């Protein structure tokens, strides 16, 4: 529309120096808004934080997390020597019957159908990630066992 | 961002929220450990006498007059979004709950709960008899009026 | 037993002022006795008449409310002391389940099933018209600019 | 008359190079300024990029575990999340 009014302006040609004025101060507005938008996308999506550690799982709650049930992940859990720890057993007491699993592949492909956070043990994470790459692990050891 | 949980409300706390009083799940709430609900209840806990409502159509009418989160059951919700249309849900059925009666010993609609209404579930009466009570740009335009008010005075010059 | 003594027995509800679907009938004459109300606990008990055929009195309460203990009483007032201070001793109410109401209330199986969840209001979330010059910006830098 | 087409999309193609280099320059300093420089430990609690704790087991260890002011609690919970 903006070049619809260029060729009005070029079929009907101090008039000329405010019309250029005018084209150029408009184009400039339209150059800036599109450059903060720009920005604003672009320091939103630089200020993203994944999930990394424990205690970012810990603060959110859109991304459903959980583990096998009686598989002593949750016992060692419901310990709660570290009150993030304790978030987690709660969340996990809390919403007992909507993200607990009976088997590692049963909480593998609901980490595949939907946003999940499986936590399982880190020897066949090494197992999963050298055969699927669409899967990966995030932190480090939360406990060490043998 | 919009908000799609009470983890958005724990994130932008500038807009508040309130509930029923005495029991409304702030004991549920004051009980429960997950970090998020544990603000949620933190911070109406601190505006516990502060900003808070008494009936179900008192937090009800601050929605429909200020900008009002309202935390409640999933019942009244669903009842006002076919009573109002300016109304939306926020979130999903978190905290797993049973409205129910209460039975004596030995009465014999005790078993019959779960036998005769249990019967009423399976040809799912209480379900539509829930549904016959309830069913269930801008800048770029100002810019282009000044446009064009500038593009109508340097037409009137130049001719 | 008191099985010999309670057959035949006249039966009393106490409910609150419920749902807004949950009300007295618009009518000239007051309908009272078991045409007081008219809802889903008033369909639920025509099912327990054709259960039961007991007389019910459905009647309104004194205090309108599903109260609990205080710190400084240590009574669970409203509906829980109706039924315990022999109004109805045999705890029939429809509420929700609490921590407390597993104890205080002698109770059977839930029939309705709900979550938690968020109510707001949807905005219209528009603002249109000339607004580079309604900047947050003064409009004295805008004269200046003139 | 082809020579105004060529300007034209010349300097349209340097005015979106320019503002896309003046948005990822703006995107890197705004996330560089939200990095402040560190004072006070509360920069710590926010900044979970640059690791610390304490040194190991003692007054160190004790302290922050019987802390209740939930920045100190929150530090012997980052720390004894990674203890190791
Ligand atoms: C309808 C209702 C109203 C408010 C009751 C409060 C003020 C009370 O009885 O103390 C009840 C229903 N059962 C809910 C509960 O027990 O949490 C309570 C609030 C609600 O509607 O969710």
């Amino acid at each position: 529309l903006a070049y619809l009014g260029v060729s009005v302006v070029l079929f009907v040609i101090l008039s000329t120096r405010i019309v250029g004025g005018i084209w150029w101060f408009f184009t400039l507005i339209i150059i800036s808004s599109y450059t903060a938008n720009l920005a604003a996308f672009l320091t939103v999506e630089r200020m993203e934080s994944p999930i990394d550690s424990a205690d970012d799982l810990a603060k959110q709650t859109k991304i459903e997390y959980g583990a096998v049930e009686d598989g002593a992940t949750m016992t060692f859990f419901k310990k709660s020597k570290i009150s993030t720890y304790d978030k987690m057993w709660a969340f996990m007491s809390s919403r007992r019957q909507s993200v607990l699993v009976k088997s590692n592949e049963e909480g593998i492909q609901r980490v595949l159908t939907s946003d999940y956070a499986f936590l399982m043990e880190s020897t066949t994470i090494e197992f999963v990630t050298q055969r699927n790459c669409n899967l990966t692990q995030i932190g480090g050891l939360i406990d060490s066992k043998g | 961002s919009p908000i799609d949980s009470a983890d958005d409300l724990a994130k932008q706390t500038k807009i508040e929220y309130g509930a029923v009083e005495d029991g409304a799940t702030m004991t549920f709430f004051k009980k429960s450990k997950i970090s998020t609900y544990d603000k949620m209840w933190a911070f109406m806990s601190s505006r516990r006498q502060s900003v808070l409502v008494k009936s179900n159509e008192e937090g009800i009418q601050r929605v429909l007059t200020s900008d009002y989160a309202f935390l409640m059951e999933s019942t009244t919700i669903e009842f006002v979004t076919q009573r109002n249309c300016n109304l939306t849900q926020i979130g999903g059925l978190i905290d797993s709950k049973g409205y129910g009666v209460g039975t004596p010993m030995g009465s014999p609609y005790r078993d019959k709960i779960t036998i005769a209404i249990l019967q009423l579930q399976e040809e799912g009466k209480l379900h539509m008899m829930k549904e016959k009570w309830w069913r269930g740009v801008q800048n770029i335009g100002g810019i282009f009026i000044v446009l064009a008010a500038g593009l109508v005075l340097s037409v009137f010059v130049a001719v | 037993n008191i099985t010999d003594s309670l057959s035949n027995r006249s039966l009393i509800v106490t409910t609150i002022l419920e749902e807004p679907y949950v009300l007295f009938k618009k009518s000239d004459k007051p309908l009272y006795g078991n045409d007081r109300f008219e809802g889903y606990c008033i369909d639920l008990l025509r099912e327990l008449s054709t259960i039961l055929g007991f007389t019910y009195e459905i009647r309104l309460v004194e205090d309108g409310k599903y109260g609990a203990q205080d710190d400084v009483n240590g009574q669970w007032n409203g509906m829980v002391r109706e039924l315990i201070d022999h109004k109805a001793d045999l705890a029939v109410a429809p509420l929700a389940i609490t921590y407390v109401r597993e104890k205080v209330i002698d109770f059977s199986k839930p029939f309705m099933t709900l979550g938690i969840s968020i109510l707001y209001r949807k905005p219209n979330g528009t603002n249109p018209g000339v607004f580079s010059f309604l900047n947050p910006l003064s409009p004295d830098i805008w004269m200046y600019v003139l």
